[PDB]
């Protein structure tokens, strides 16, 4: 189905470069991507979340455009914004359902 | 220093044991400073400025005239806290002698000049405001 | 040292510039023998004789007549090699054999003392020297280099320090046998401010130093005026007296950026800003190109162009900042008005659409120009040569806008100078290696790039390097290329082998001694055809070797993120200084527009002036994140960053998404007009 | 300090909390919603902490107020800034018998504050009449600066600001007085459990 | 339903080939120690049987498996459930010997400190006493070995006992034979007792013969060289505390000089006791000598400070402080009440025995032999360290040392029990010790009266420390009580002897630091220890080597040394520490023994500028001579020269070298050739270019026109790898001659390099010191002339061999390898 792969600070790992690139090669009917020494095959519908616990990251130009970056942090007005919606379903819960 | 309550039974304990084998003679009140100050606050310092301090406290306190009612509070010449070692009385007495000692808080007491409290109060306003420093949000959030 | 009691000097000159003649008495000036113009191709075979040229020869020949080890000391490009190759080349085979160690930050004492091993023979008991009392120079360059462990301490200089000393060398198999080293001399090529800027003070000693200067006023008018008189003797009988006019301005120009240092310095972000010898170079290579029919008649403009574009294309291709283009090209404009004097027009010399190229010449059917072309003629050619690698090799769709166009041409002008090794550098996904393939099939030559798979050998990688010098070394060899990038070289022992192919030659010790004995055998029915000297077997070996240099090209393609490249720079000094470095910006907005326009293609809209409309908003876009992009690095911390790859991936997503979601609607409206 | 970790999802209960134990019912809520909020949060977190950091944390929440406005304090930002960190100048050699050189190296860096530019040449005019005699003073937080500096005692924050130049020993109590004034239910946030 | 039945196929696999590796491991050890011990066989004649008709079962069992060879094959259920039927079984033969070890450890309590590798090698030669012996070196503090009667049969190993060898090999004979009676637990603890006897019996004779050599003919020195080490020191230390006894009952009746006389007699005996160590002695006899030295100095140093401060009255804390050694039959023995009895002297209370007083704790002298080990300088700090300890073991907790690493808290702990006779264990507790392993530990120093020590204490998993406070509060908790027989919280009834003690050695600014819970500081009383007076430590060293006036040469000393690091310009290559005073000190001793007459001070004075002055760099050289001018004020030193030398250098240089003999260059090349006669490890460093290599080079070159061919191999040793220097083992183990170390065994015979007449042979490593590579050579660079490779194949280095190295700068040398050399 999917795989969440955690830690991943900064540098990513020489083998996932391979798998980084969207590209796919199609053998035919099959389609088979090549990651690491030996190619596996690639079936559809597979998702690759990679997360990074890391305040002020780093990445080298090359793999920000590779792999899309997206900042999940609860930062100031952001909390802010996540307790009216908690404070407006807990006080006026009517005209909330 | 860490000063825990078994330095103080510690203590006890070998003082129990040296008037337990005096009996009617004198006390060995030189014998047992020794004992006190050098070798159960010993174990804590090394520095050998606070062990000539650590002794001076307990010569100071540890003499003949102790038995006799004696200003526990060092060089009260005329100062007027005179908090005393108290005579005979039945044990409860002793612990509502501590609690009729002035609720007041001074460094007099340990020997130090009242404006040695002035310097701490000075160094306590100096640890806070290094703390709110550290902890300060965002640095004002620009303008 | 005019504090010099009895023997006075003669006034108006240096010390240096004076020797001792015994039969006039005098202090005589060193006398210096006029260039006299050669047919070397390879422009590092060109030596015209200097002052200080002829001043150390002569040290040179007074530390070999004596066994007295020699070490030079110069920035880094200031043609200490050349000095010391010249005598090399010119010494006796019968008395001195001559092997250049070209020292790569990973030679360990293992490495050199398989060097020396393979150099030096067996004499009788445990000595090893030359049998017949020859002076085997073992020719050290980049002495600094050596990678300096922890501590502080070379491990191959402290292995010299071992055989200069007690001269015995343990054998590092049978690690018992002492092996006692004879005749051997060592000549340093030592350049501060690289490696380790000075070796132990313990081997120093051991050698005499000698200083090789910073590039004079005079001393570059000597060489390149001598190369380009030499060269325009040739073209026309006017058009000399330009020669020096454009060497004075190619010295004003190369002046004003070594004196301005707060721009232009060698810094750990401007690590490749390196200006010396190198690129006045080829600047005066880039002139030598001036066939006569093309140029022969009023050159008071032709020439001078020519000039701003090969010293343009040496010194912008360098550049990092924008604001150090703007300098660069404000001294270049106060040069053509003091040295060229001429200020021709209102219109400069100078300008942007200046592209100079000698494959749109051939492609058309003319023979060796190297002439400007106009920004359209170099429009049609390119396409027409794109259509034709599409149609041989494995497709490339690449848009060929005015800066990719640029780039071809400054990169198909590097390849077309014998020897010079290009060096792409730029953010990973600018299309270095697409435009590289393509500036390759645009020349007659055939790039050889090694496949990579997750598990390699640096063994596996000699024999694909071995594969390709198996190519070359046949005669009538189409001069093959080999492309590198920064995902290639998966550890950074893959280099060292890549860094001894583009200083020199080939590298050292990829084959056996009984290969090369037949590769050599290969090209002496090429060298009697040449009419180069055959069967002398020192001329043959050097004749291969020149054209081993001459018919491989190494192109490199990095990418200057997190000092990945500052790092590899400083670990071989090959890279930065012996390749032609070119820098790969990020795309114009001009240039953008263009781009997304051709993918927008074969997409429909209601009224076409949407298509170009949308391709407004798409480069807007993309240059309004670099703005933002640069907003957010200065008010936090946060990094974020952007590549032309980005750009690309954005224009199919929308071309994707937009299909998708007009295809849901064309299917939604289809029901209700179906059943209306 | 280690072990003053606090998660996200215990704190929302607290937070949540609070706002369930509010009995007043749309009057005043959304005002009197704020309060229980920081009284309630303020306790949580109290008892948690040692004694030496307590004054410090109550301190935090009453500069983080001024700082995002939500209580009216007249304060600079530059003022608050020198509060939290007092460079001290030296290079005026000129003192007053009663005024340690510390003290006056302090006062050479509160005349960079634009509101108290002219405070040397005041302190020079009327010195030993007004300044020694409200220096000397048991309790001088509660006093007030008799060369026309009254108006600092009615502006708690700029006042507060003059002490720790002067008269550093007492500020532990001051900023206490001033808690109290300054935030709502001061005095209840100051005592807590007593 | 294919794939999920070859899961649970290799489900039932993984079961059964785990359950022989269980087994077949299990099965081994306790196979093992059955195989060659018909001792342990007949002792479990029950859980033997047993066993062999489990082995006897498996070698079949195997030979039937070996037919079909694939897991698949021979992994069946009833195969697992036979392998869970052994490994139940094996479970019960390895209690058996488990439970049968603890029997035998209980019955003699030192065993509980032997690995039990070690206990099941004893038990198994019982028979074979000698063997036994060898590891009694572990269980004690001396008495290495015993001596024996060469029996009747040769075949039979002896079991007649006439003496005990210490571990440095001093004999202490025994009244009779010492037979070795059956069980091996029963004649250890028979012998255990007879060591005490013995040494307890030698003391009576050593007193009677003590108070002799005040008036008889026989001097103190010349009756110290008829008894042991331990006991011609305690009777030393008996006739002290009589001494001062006899000073004080003088000073009680008014005579004022009573106690200047008491100084003046103790100043005397170790005045002429330095004569002693001066005149060439055998190395055993220097010690029982020098610790008689290090406990007479403190003697002194105590009746000086009685002086001084005017104490005129015995029973005052200034003479109950120190650590005193009475010899009397005390008709009012308090001493059954204070401790136990034990031994039969001590409950005799007719004989006199021995006791031991300070400061309200006395306990009789527990007699266990330590064999001329080195006693430390006893300092005013040690003798804190003593009350802070005995004050502790009065008051039923243990003890804990603390303070910086190298003060020697271990060591001080160790200085103490040995002088009371009590044996001291040490443990190098490395954060891998259990519960069980530590239970052990306390259960075996419980039972047998000995002292605990646990070097790096403060290194215990908290987690395992939070038990330890459990166990030590079971035994002082007992200890209180005064039981005997004591509950430890497993294995309950244990026999407690009296005297054990407890003591924490905490390095408390140690990294990976395990903060003791406070429940369990509140059982062990801290000390401060601080790093020994560096004036003590030399006055020591400096009476070793025969000088009368040491202490004030000795102010002088720490004082010269202690100002030079502060006011020379700090150089890498200077060595102010204690380590380079010994060796100045040892060149000052062979100069006093050379010519014994001279005043002290001149001597002292020529030693330390001749040698710090080729250390010392031209800046240096006129403020540190100025220096040495400022404590020895009017002493006029004159160089000595070496004259023959100096004439054969000279000659050399210019006739067979060419080099020009310059007045300072033969002045560095004698300068050479004295560092290189006493220390085989020499450092001639430099500036780059300078005459480093010509120096060494016209030495060789003079012992060979002088000496003997002396041969070099000059290896570069930074040029070479430290793996191929040294030689390490191949991808094949095949172990590669590397080039010292070839050089290293090429030079002890067969080569160039080998030993025919070369009166010096010497290697030079002409490299920059770095750590990593020197490492392996800090054996060699040591006092140990041994050097180790990885092979664990050992050089040892000739005394008549040097390293000579030849460096620039000392800039990444660590402190200790510049002190080495
Ligand atoms: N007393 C002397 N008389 C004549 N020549 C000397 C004398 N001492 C040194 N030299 C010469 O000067 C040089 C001294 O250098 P040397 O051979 O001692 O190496 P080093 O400097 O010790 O080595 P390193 O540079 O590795 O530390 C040699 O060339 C030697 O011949
Ligand atoms: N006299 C000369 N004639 C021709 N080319 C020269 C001369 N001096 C220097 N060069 C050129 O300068 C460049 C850089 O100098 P090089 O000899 O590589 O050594 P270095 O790295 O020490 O500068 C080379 O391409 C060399 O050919
Ligand atoms: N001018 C251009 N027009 C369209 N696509 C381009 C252009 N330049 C580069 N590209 C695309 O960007 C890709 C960059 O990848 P690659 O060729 O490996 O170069 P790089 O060396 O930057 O990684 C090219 O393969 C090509 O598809
Ligand atoms: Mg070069
Ligand atoms: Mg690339
Ligand atoms: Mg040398």
């Amino acid at each position: 189905r999917a795989v969440l792969i955690e830690g991943i600070q900064q540098e990513i790992d020489a083998t996932l470069d391979p798998l980084l690139q969207r590209a796919v090669k199609k053998n035919g009917n099959q389609l088979q991507l090549e990651i690491g020494g030996d190619p596996i095959d690639y079936d559809p519908n597979f998702k690759l979340f990679l997360m990074t616990k890391l305040i002020n990251p780093h990445f080298r130009p090359e793999i920000a455009a590779q792999c899309t970056i997206i900042n999940f942090i609860v930062t100031e007005s952001g909390l802010e914004e996540q307790f009216i919606a908690m404070v407006v379903n807990i006080e006026k819960n009517e005209l909330e359902m | 220093y860490p000063f825990n309550m078994g330095d103080l039974r510690d203590s006890y304990l070998v003082m129990n044991r040296y008037m337990e084998q005096n009996q009617g003679g004198k006390v060995p009140f030189n014998d047992l400073i020794y004992i006190f100050g050098e070798i159960m606050y010993g174990g804590h310092i090394v520095d050998d400025w606070d062990r000539r301090l650590c002794n001076s406290y307990l010569f100071n306190t540890m003499h003949e005239q102790l038995f006799d009612e004696l200003e526990l509070f060092p060089y009260i010449e005329g100062k007027g806290l005179s908090f005393k070692v108290p005579g005979q009385n039945p044990y409860e007495k002793y612990i509502e002698h501590i609690e009729t000692s002035l609720k007041q808080e001074t460094p007099l007491a340990y020997g130090l000049h009242p404006n040695a409290e002035i310097g701490f109060r000075t160094d306590q306003c100096k640890t806070l405001f290094n703390t709110l420093l550290e902890l300060m949000p965002k640095e004002q959030s620009r303008d | 040292w005019k504090g010099a009691a009895k023997v006075k000097f003669p006034e108006q000159g240096l010390c240096y510039d004076y020797y001792y003649d015994i039969n006039e008495n005098k202090w005589n000036t060193w006398k210096v023998e006029d260039y006299l113009p050669n047919d070397q191709p390879l422009f590092s075979k060109i030596y015209v004789a200097t002052i200080h040229t002829t001043r150390l020869r002569y040290m040179i020949d007074i530390h070999l007549q004596r066994r007295k080890p020699i070490l030079f000391i110069g920035s880094a490009g200031t043609g200490k090699t050349a000095v010391v190759r010249d005598y090399l080349n010119s010494t006796r085979p019968e008395q001195v054999s001559h092997k250049t160690i070209n020292f790569s930050s990973f030679t360990d004492s293992l490495a050199l003392q398989k060097n020396i091993e393979s150099m030096v023979e067996k004499k009788n008991g445990r000595n090893y020297g030359s049998a017949t009392n020859k002076v085997l120079i073992c020719f050290i360059d980049d002495f600094n280099m050596p990678y300096v462990d922890k501590y502080g301490t070379q491990s191959p200089i402290q292995l010299l320090r071992l055989i200069l000393d007690y001269g015995s060398i343990f054998n590092r198999e049978q690690l018992e046998e002492r092996k006692f080293l004879q005749d051997l001399l060592f000549f340093g090529c030592l350049n501060q401010k690289s490696g380790s800027f000075t070796v132990d003070l313990r081997l120093q000693r051991n050698f005499s130093v000698f200083s090789m200067y910073t590039p004079s006023s005079d001393v570059i008018k000597t060489i390149f005026g001598s190369i380009l008189n030499a060269h325009l003797s040739t073209i026309d009988d006017k058009a000399q007296k330009m020669a020096f006019k454009l060497v004075e301005a190619t010295y004003f120009t190369f002046d004003k950026i070594l004196k301005n240092t707060t721009a232009f310095a060698p810094s750990a972000k401007r690590f490749h800003y390196q200006f010396n010898f190198r690129e006045l170079a080829r600047v005066c290579e880039g002139i030598c190109r001036t066939t006569p029919g093309q140029y022969s008649g009023g050159d008071q403009g032709k020439l001078v162009r020519l000039w701003a574009h090969e010293m343009k294309r040496t010194f912008e291709d360098r550049f990092i900042a924008n604001e150090h283009v703007e300098f660069f090209r404000r001294y270049l404009t106060e040069a053509i008005s003091k040295c060229i004097g001429e200020f021709p027009e209102t219109e400069n010399p100078i300008a942007e659409p200046l592209i100079f190229t000698g494959f749109v010449a051939a492609h058309q059917g003319l023979d060796q120009q190297y002439t400007q072309c106009t920004i359209p003629v170099l429009k049609r050619v390119l396409d027409d040569k794109l259509e034709e690698y599409n149609e041989v090799k494995a497709q490339m769709n690449l848009v060929l806008f005015q800066q990719a166009m640029e780039h071809v041409s400054r990169i198909c002008r590097i390849l077309d100078m014998p020897g010079n090794n290009a060096l792409l550098v730029g953010v990973g996904g600018s299309g270095k290696q697409s435009l590289c393939r393509l500036s390759t099939f645009i020349n007659g030559f055939e790039i050889d790039q090694l496949v990579v798979t997750a598990s390699f050998t640096i063994n596996d990688l000699r024999n694909n390097l071995q594969e390709i010098y198996k190519k070359i070394a046949k005669p009538n060899s189409i001069a093959r290329v080999f492309m590198i990038t920064d995902s290639q070289i998966k550890e950074e022992q893959f280099l060292i082998p890549i860094n001894d192919m583009l200083n020199s030659g080939w590298i050292f010790d990829l084959f056996p001694k009984e290969d090369m004995d037949s590769l050599v055998s290969g090209v002496r029915n090429e060298a009697k055809g040449e009419g180069v000297d055959v069967n002398n077997l020192t001329a043959l070996t050097s004749y291969f070797l020149d054209k081993i240099r001459k018919n491989l090209k190494v192109v490199l393609c990095f990418s200057p993120v997190g000092d990945t490249m500052r790092i590899r720079s400083r670990k071989f000094p090959g890279i930065i200084n012996n390749t032609s470095i070119d820098w790969f910006h990020p795309w114009p907005h001009e240039a953008l527009i263009d781009v997304a326009f051709r993918f927008l293609e074969e997409i429909e809209f209601p009224t076409e002036e949407i298509r170009q409309s949308i391709s407004l908003n798409m480069a807007k876009v993309h240059s309004s994140i670099d703005t933002a992009n640069e907003k957010f690095l200065k008010l936090e911390r946060r990094y974020n960053y952007t590549t032309p790859k980005s750009f690309l991936e954005l224009i199919d997503f929308y071309k994707k998404l937009l299909t998708e979601k007009r295809e849901t609607i064309q299917r939604q409206i289809q029901r209700y007009e179906m059943g209306l | 300090d280690h072990m003053y970790q606090y998660s996200l999802e215990s704190f929302i209960t607290f937070f949540f909390k609070a706002i369930n134990r509010t009995t007043v019912r749309d009057e005043n809520r959304i005002p009197t919603l704020i309060l229980n909020i920081r009284q309630t949060i303020y306790q949580w977190i109290s008892r948690g902490l040692f004694e030496k950091h307590k004054l410090i944390f109550l301190t935090l929440i009453v500069f983080r107020l001024m700082q995002k406005k939500i209580i009216d304090v007249a304060y600079e930002v530059a003022e608050m800034d020198f509060l939290i960190k007092c460079p001290a100048r030296p290079g005026v050699e000129n003192t007053l018998d009663w005024l340690p050189n510390i003290s006056w190296d302090q006062i050479q860096g509160l005349i960079n504050l634009e509101e108290f530019r002219n405070f040397a040449h005041q302190l020079e005019k009327e010195a030993p009449n007004r300044f020694k005699d409200w220096y000397n003073e048991l309790q001088p937080e509660d006093q007030k600066l008799p060369l026309d500096w009254k108006r600092l005692d009615s502006m708690p924050f700029k006042k507060l600001l003059v002490l720790r130049c002067l008269r550093p020993d007492r500020m532990t109590i001051s900023l206490n007085n001033f808690i109290r004034a300054v935030l709502p239910q001061g005095d209840a946030f100051v005592e807590m459990d007593q | 339903d294919r794939v999920e039945d070859w899961r649970e196929k290799l489900g039932r696999v993984d079961v059964v080939v785990n359950e022989w590796l269980k087994v077949q491991k299990n099965w081994k050890i306790l196979y093992n120690i059955f195989l060659l011990s018909e001792d342990i066989r007949m002792q479990l004649p029950e859980d033997t049987k047993v066993f062999e008709g489990v082995d006897k079962e498996f070698k079949d069992m195997m030979s039937e498996v070996s037919a079909n060879p694939s897991v698949v094959e021979a992994c069946t259920i009833e195969r697992r459930d036979v392998l869970v039927g052994w490994s139940q079984a094996i479970k019960k033969c390895e209690k058996a010997l488990n439970d049968y070890l603890e029997q035998k450890k209980k019955s003699f309590p030192r065993f509980y400190f032997l690995s039990n590798q070690s206990l099941l090698t004893i038990l198994s030669n019982g028979q074979n006493a000698p063997k036994v012996c060898e590891y009694l070196g572990d269980c004690f503090d001396g008495l290495k070995t015993l001596t024996f009667e060469p029996p009747a049969n040769p075949a039979e190993t002896s079991k007649v006992g006439i003496g005990m060898i210490s571990k440095d090999d001093e004999k202490v004979p025994f009244s009779s034979k010492f037979i070795c009676e059956g069980a091996v637990e029963h004649w250890l603890l028979n012998l255990e007792f007879r060591m005490r006897e013995t040494l307890q019996e030698i003391l009576e004779g050593a007193k009677n013969t003590a108070d002799l050599w005040d008036s008889g003919d026989k001097p103190r020195e010349e009756w110290v060289e008829g008894y042991n080490a331990q006991i011609a020191l305690l009777t030393t230390t008996i006739v002290w505390t009589e001494d001062v006894g006899r000073a004080f009952e003088d000073l009680a009746g008014g005579s004022e000089t009573a106690m200047k006389e008491c100084q003046k007699l103790i100043e005397v005996r170790l005045e002429n006791l330095i004569k002693k160590v001066r005149g060439d002695l055998h190395i055993l006899e220097r010690w029982k000598i020098i610790n008689i030295i290090t406990i007479d100095v403190h003697s002194r140093d105590v009746v000086e400070k009685f002086v001084i401060q005017k104490v005129s009255e015995a029973e005052s804390f200034a003479w109950l402080s120190q650590l005193k050694f009475y010899w009397e039959n005390k008709p009012d023995s308090d001493m059954h009440l204070r401790q136990t009895l034990r031994f039969p002297w001590e409950k005799d209370k007719n004989k006199n025995k021995c006791i031991i007083r300070i400061v309200d704790w006395f306990r009789f002298y527990s007699y266990e032999y330590i064999g001329n080990a080195i006693r430390l300088v006893i300092t005013p700090l040690t003798d804190r360290c003593y009350i802070t300890l005995t004050q502790a073991l009065n008051l039923t907790m243990g003890g804990a040392p603390a303070g910086p690493a190298g003060t020697g808290k271990t060591e001080t702990t160790k200085d103490l029990g040995r002088a009371i006779g009590i044996p001291v264990m040490v443990f190098n507790c490395s954060d891998q010790m259990n519960k069980d392993s530590m239970a052990q530990i306390f259960m075996g120093l419980s039972q047998s009266g000995a002292w605990g020590c646990f070097d790096e204490f403060n290194r215990i998993s908290i987690e395992v420390l939070s038990v330890v406070s459990t166990q030590v509060k079971c035994v002082l908790d007992a200890l209180k009580e005064k039981k005997t027989k004591f509950s430890f919280v497993e294995e309950g009834e244990i026999q407690l002897q009296d005297t054990v003690g407890f003591f924490i050695t905490m390095n408390p600014g140690y990294a990976g630091r395990t903060e003791l819970p406070e429940n369990l500081k509140a059982l062990f009383r801290s000390c401060a220890m601080v790093v020994p007076d560096l004036a003590l430590i030399c006055e020591n060293m400096l009476m070793s080597e025969g000088f009368t006036m040491a202490r004030v040469l000795s102010r002088k000393f720490v004082s010269l040394y202690m100002l030079s690091r502060e006011l020379l310009s700090k150089q890498k290559h200077y060595d102010w520490g204690l380590r380079a005073v010994k060796s100045v000190l040892r060149q000052a001793g062979k100069l006093k023994r050379g010519d014994p007459d001279m005043p002290e001070d001149p001597l002292l004075m020529r030693a330390l500028r001749d040698f710090n002055m080729p250390k010392i760099v031209t800046d240096d050289k006129v403020i540190f001579r100025r220096l040495i001018g400022d404590l020895f004020p009017k002493l006029d030193p004159p160089t000595k020269q070496n004259p023959e030398l100096k004439k054969i250098v000279q000659d050399t240089t210019k006739k067979d070298m060419g080099l020009v003999a310059e007045e300072l260059f033969v002045t560095k090349v004698v300068q050479l050739a004295e560092i290189l006669e006493v220390r085989h490890c020499c450092f001639v460093i430099g500036p780059p270019g300078s005459g480093k290599t010509c120096v060494w080079k016209t030495l060789i070159k003079s012992y060979i026109n002088s000496g003997e061919d002396a041969e070099y191999d000059t290896l570069n040793p930074k040029a070479v790898t430290s793996d191929e220097l040294f030689g390490a083992y191949t991808k094949t183990k095949e172990w590669k001659n590397g080039v010292i170390a070839v050089i290293m065994k090429n030079q002890v015979k067969n080569e160039e390099k080998y030993k025919a007449t070369h009166m010096h042979k010497w290697s030079v490593l002409d490299g920059d010191i770095d750590p990593e590579w020197i490492e392996s050579l800090n054996t060699v660079m040591d006092d140990n002339k041994v050097l180790t490779l990885v092979s664990n194949d050992r050089i040892f280095l000739t005394p008549q061999m040097r390293l000579i190295f030849e460096i620039s700068n000392l800039r990444n040398a660590t402190p200790a390898t510049v002190s080495r050399a």
